[PDB]
RNA sequence: AGACAACCUGGCGAACUGAAACAUCUUAGUAGCCAGAGGAAAAGAAAGCAAAAGCGAUUCCCGUAGUAGCGGCGAGCGAAAUGGGAGCAGCCUAAACCGUGAAAACGGGGUUGUGGGAGAGGCUGCUAGGCGAAUCAGUGGAGUGC
RNA sequence: AUCCCGUGUGAAUCAGCAAGGACCACCUUGCAAGGCUAAAUACUCCUGGGUGACCGAUAGCGAAGUAGUACCGUGAGGGAAGGGUGAAAAGAACCCCCAUCGGGGAGUGAAAUAGAACAUGAAACCGUAAGCUCUCAAGCAGUGGGAGGGGGACCAGACCCUGACCGCGUGCCUGUUGAAGAAUGAGCCGGCGACUCAUAGGCAGUGGCUUGGUUAAGGGAACCCACCGGAGCCGUAGCGA
RNA sequence: CGGUAGGGGAGCGUUCCGUGUUAGGGAGAAACGCGUGCGUGAGCCGCGUUGGACGAAGCGGAAGCGAGAAUGUCGGCUUGA
């Protein structure tokens, strides 16, 4: 799985 | 980014509509009126819905009385639940009204063979 | 109607604005794009803040021209109309084919507009030279 | 913009090493005479202030380097 | 993993590169995506308060005896005509984020871009005028597809391929110099040279 | 001579407000009026900083710092030097002396800080322009979309 | 203290004068009472070039139409509203009603259920048509039960419209000890119409670094942005005025 | 597991941006009006008519982001008749 601007979110609670 | 409100109005209120779209006169087609009234009419839902248990049982109740009445002179609903329990036999309110209807024939039965 | 904002677009100095355009009037073209495709005709009248040619025999379009004076008739007159420079195109008439036209400086001092394709001169009619 | 501390109340309250708030007690600057010598020394120490008014204090001046207990 | 290599449209294939990434944090590309995506953007949003309206500083009519609502001005922000009460303004929208988080952050992307990964051997010494031609010709030779999308990282980039590889929409040459975490991302194919691997392999190991 | 959006220099100069009232104080030298001028204006080449270690005209940003302070020690007000940058550039004049009465009114001699003087011994850009590659059809108003 | 001023006084000349936060001494620094001087800095009635997680006719300049107009005011001054037939006017020759207006055929057009009052055309409000249904009723108008009647070109104990008659049921909001209230607010319908932003302080959640951490301005084939800039700031010692 | 002031948790939509000049769309999008689907709800989802060209998701982002009350305000239209 490699990192493109669809995949991207935060971390839960930030 | 200015942001008009347009669709996301009347959308709801469509459905606040297609509820009372059975009332009678300023009720049906008035947007504020009918938003004050479709609560008023689910509250009086919400509450009759409990009444309705209760007063069906007061209905059969009276049904099963007035059935039971016709037997003998001094014979009463009072003392027939007793009698039923006094036997042990679970037939509830609904099902004894709707046979004393439907059957008659059949309260009679069970009127003779309860007393013994 | 003849709507008040789509009007010749002044400029500061109380003048209308134009447009350089491939075509001229003593001109032979063929329709690339619109309802008469493929069609050849000439450029009889040319609009120059539109960037729309008048066609001689194109544009048909009929007109329900009303009785000016009199207790007649009238009658329905079948007139052209105007057309779009981008829609035509500049036919050759050796080859019968379209282009896409290019400027050239030649041996007589004159700019002239050659073609692409069987690159032949387009400059020698109207007033001519 | 960048908040002024509220100098003031500064100059009452000071913080201590390991981070509570100090006050001098009220009472004794005149009227001496007729206070005991015993209540003149517990009216001569630094004392925190008390739970209740941290709040007030630490938000008059909002650079003390001062722990509530945490 | 290993990367591949092509000297001109063939392969033999070696240098390795190693990169430092974190291990349950994403989210660190995904900050460092928003970042950027927040400093770039212009803020150009402007409306007018009540005060900055042109428009009567006057009371209409009295506070009492007439059956209207009080007024204090026509420019009001209840009436159309001047108002826009928590209306935008000429506005900045330029966080910070630390160097090393950025830093980790370019690394992380680029970490997981190799698999789609690929790198070449110079090839800046055939390009004699500017050509687009031969450059989707190399395109095609390496397969990297006039369609899909590509990110050329290229240590010390060269006029005449610069040049003929402006045109091409989906394509992007990239210094280290102009070197960005949106466009790693954005990229299908990474594209290396044997100068680049040891700048990253060096920089960020 | 008048005109001129703001910015700017100089003159005059409020009050509501804040202080939970109010007069010191704050609002503020702000708003307003008045006069003046430029593309910027004002400042500016030490009778200056600083501390026994040093710096070298201004002006602007970061900072020191909401620190030193001032304050019915209330509300509030609030620096600078050291340090990092942006940008740098330095000049002329009067008298003491000289000449044509003499402060009749003109030229020369000099103007500097860990003391200085004179005296006597065509080049490019802008204001017009110019040349400038490559597609055709099916698609039922019209095709660049399929 | 330093700097400048009205009133009155009133020096000295580098063996001098002034400053070093009263003041005196000693050091150090400078030379007041004549002038001039680019840059970096401030701004937008305005011109050119670019950009927009800006507006789209109740928005955006007040002003998308010959708007500071119409209009009001003695006067200073205040101050509106009113965009979208079509690709192309092809804007309806002719016939009928007929003095006009307008209308129906015809004709044009992809469309005239685009005809100039013309594009999408919501609600209130005004009707016309069909299904059921009120003239011994009493009612915040619904709700639970449901008599009798009607369906939908799709064969259902299913579903929808009406609703004989029964039981229940004191409009909403604000704001009160307490409001069906004869306390307040709204004629109705549609739009506009309110805890925001900048900068700091505390706290929590999350992340990065922990060889402590972090850079500010400022520099970047501008803006973002690699990559520099360690000047400062926070933590590493308290105690006492 | 009643609940006003009030606190905490979990969501739905609105326009705009990244992905995206995506597929989906003059064999019909946005809208507009109807549904004998769905959800605890805000809302979602399919329909063929009117409509005549725009533009879903999903993963993310940002606000002029949700109205019935302000003797609110602008426009329309009633009542009294």
């Amino acid at each position: 799985t490699r990192f493109r601007l669809d995949n991207l979110g935060p971390q839960p609670g930030s | 980014t200015r942001v008009k409100r347009g669709y996301i109005a009347r959308r709801r209120r469509k459905k606040i509509r297609f509820f009372a779209s059975s009332f009678r006169g300023a009720h049906s087609r008035l947007t504020r009126t009918i938003a004050q009234q479709k609560i008023r009419a689910l509250v009086s839902a919400h509450r009759d819905r409990d009444r309705q248990k209760r007063d069906f049982r007061r209905l059969w109740i009276t049904r099963i009385n007035a059935a039971i009445r016709e037997r003998g002179v001094y014979y009463n609903y009072s003392k027939f639940i007793h009698d039923l329990y006094k036997r042990q036999l679970l037939l509830n309110r609904k099902i004894l009204a709707q046979i004393a209807i439907l059957n008659p024939n059949c309260i009679y039965m069970i009127y003779n063979e309860i007393i013994k | 109607r003849i709507k008040r904002w789509e009007r010749k677009d002044c400029k500061p100095n109380s003048l209308p604005k134009l447009h350089k355009r491939h075509v001229k009037v003593g001109d032979t073209v063929k329709v690339i794009s619109g309802g008469e495709k493929g069609k050849i005709g000439e450029i009889s009248k040319i609009h120059k803040h539109n960037s729309t040619v008048i066609i001689k025999d194109l544009n048909f379009k009929t007109k329900h021209v009303k009785s000016k004076e009199e207790g007649e008739q009238g009658q329905i007159i079948k007139i052209e109309a105007a057309i779009h420079s981008s829609n035509v195109m500049l036919i050759l008439k050796e080859q019968e084919v379209a282009d896409r036209v290019g400027h050239k400086i030649l041996e007589d001092v004159r700019k002239v507009r050659y073609l692409i394709k069987t690159g032949e001169i387009v400059d020698t009619p109207d007033r001519w030279k | 913009y960048k908040m002024k501390t509220h100098k003031a109340s500064a100059k009452r309250f000071r913080v201590t090493g390991k981070g509570k708030i100090v006050r001098r007690r009220a009472g004794k600057q005149h009227l001496l005479a007729k206070k005991n010598t015993k209540r003149k020394n517990r009216l001569s120490k630094l004392i925190q202030v008390d739970r209740s008014d941290y709040d007030n204090v630490i938000g008059a001046l909002p650079y003390l380097k001062v722990n509530r207990k945490v | 993993p290993i990367l591949n290599f092509s000297g001109e449209k063939v392969g033999e294939t070696f240098l390795n590169l190693k990169t430092a990434p974190p291990e349950k944090a994403r989210a660190v590309v995904h900050r460092g995506l928003i970042t950027h995506l927040q400093n770039k953007r212009r803020g150009t949003a402007s409306t007018l308060t009540r005060a900055e309206v042109r428009g009567g500083g006057r009371k209409p009519y009295p506070q009492k005896k007439t059956g209207r609502a009080r007024r204090g001005s026509q420019g009001s922000p209840l009436r159309p005509g001047g108002g826009v009460i928590f209306g935008p303004k000429p506005r900045d929208w330029t966080i910070k984020m630390n160097k090393k988080e950025r830093r980790l952050a370019l690394s992380t992307a680029i970490a997981s871009a190799v698999g789609n990964s690929f790198v070449v051997e110079e090839f800046a010494e055939n390009f004699e005028k500017p050509k687009t031609k031969d450059f989707i010709a190399a395109m095609q030779r390496w397969g990297l597809d006039p369609a899909e999308k590509s990110l050329f990282f290229l240590m010390d980039l060269v006029e005449n391929v610069e040049k003929s590889g402006r045109n091409i929409r989906t394509l992007k040459l990239l210094t280290p110099r102009s070197l960005n975490l949106f466009d790693v991302l954005n990229a299908e194919k990474l594209v290396f040279t044997e100068g680049t691997i040891q700048y990253l392999n060096q920089r960020y190991g």
